[PDB]
């Protein structure tokens, strides 16, 4: 009666991975 | 005109800002679900399974500040691009992003919670029932200095405002960003220790699950 129950797993590596890109295109948004 | 490249590089910059907010709101709403959906499983396997009959995760609700990030990612809009009219839409934006980035360390501080008063359930429920499951143990998340950056961040902007004059936008504009990219590279850090330690405990339920 328990041999089903099953844990997921997440993933978020993409939006992790917009977040540092992000980070480092706003170099180029600053000014001079 | 250096006002059409301030006005152009800070439109650009709200443009990625609003970008980050909706994938952080993203992740987020992820790492909700998943966490709600294993705290189910756990308690599940305690229902189907005396001394354990009480164990119970707990599920997280920061569905407030999921719709936060992405209302300020929308009401940026209105923060877009005459000294004047620069120096009232940055500081506009400023408060904004403020805003989403205290939604953000609060969200991020009830995932680390739950998700540890999670790996200390699974972690009873293992010492109640322990051979071959006695070594299993869920792991806890730390991501205290993170969500310490970006409340640090959200108040430090406050210097960032504005009150020549095109150095002082440009500096203070410049002076955000960064402090900004600070944030976004803490919160990068903390969404991925919370993804890697919720699929480390979610390993361990399974385990559980498979050795009984």
């Amino acid at each position: 009666d328990i041999s089903g129950i099953n844990a997921s797993v997440v993933n978020i590596q993409k939006e992790i991975d917009r977040l540092n890109e992000v980070a480092k295109n706003l170099n180029e948004s600053l000014i001079d | 005109e250096n006002q059409k490249l301030i006005a152009n590089q800070f439109n650009s910059a709200i443009g990625k800002i609003q970008d980050s907010l909706s994938s952080t709101a993203s992740a987020l709403g992820k790492l909700q679900d998943v966490v709600n959906q294993n705290a189910q499983a756990l308690n599940t396997l305690v229902k189907q399974l005396g001394d354990i009959s009480g164990i119970n995760a707990s599920v997280v609700n920061i569905q407030k500040e999921i719709d936060r990030l992405n209302e300020v990612a929308k009401n940026l809009n209105e923060s877009l691009i005459n000294q004047k009219l620069i120096a009232n839409q940055f500081n506009s934006a400023i408060g904004k992003i403020q805003d989403s980035l205290s939604s953000t360390a609060s969200a991020l501080g009830k995932l680390q919670d739950v998700v540890n008063q999670n790996a200390q359930a699974l972690n009873t429920l293992v010492k109640q029932l322990s051979g071959d499951i006695s070594g299993i143990n869920a792991s806890v998340v730390n991501i205290q200095k993170e969500i310490d950056r970006l409340n640090e961040v959200a108040k430090n902007l406050n210097e960032s405002l504005i009150d020549e004059n095109q150095k002082l936008i440009a500096n203070q504009f410049n002076s955000a960003i960064g402090k900004i990219q600070d944030s976004l590279s803490s919160t990068a850090s903390a969404l991925g220790k919370l993804q890697d330690v919720v699929n480390q405990n979610a390993q361990a339920l399974n385990t559980l699950v498979k050795q009984l």
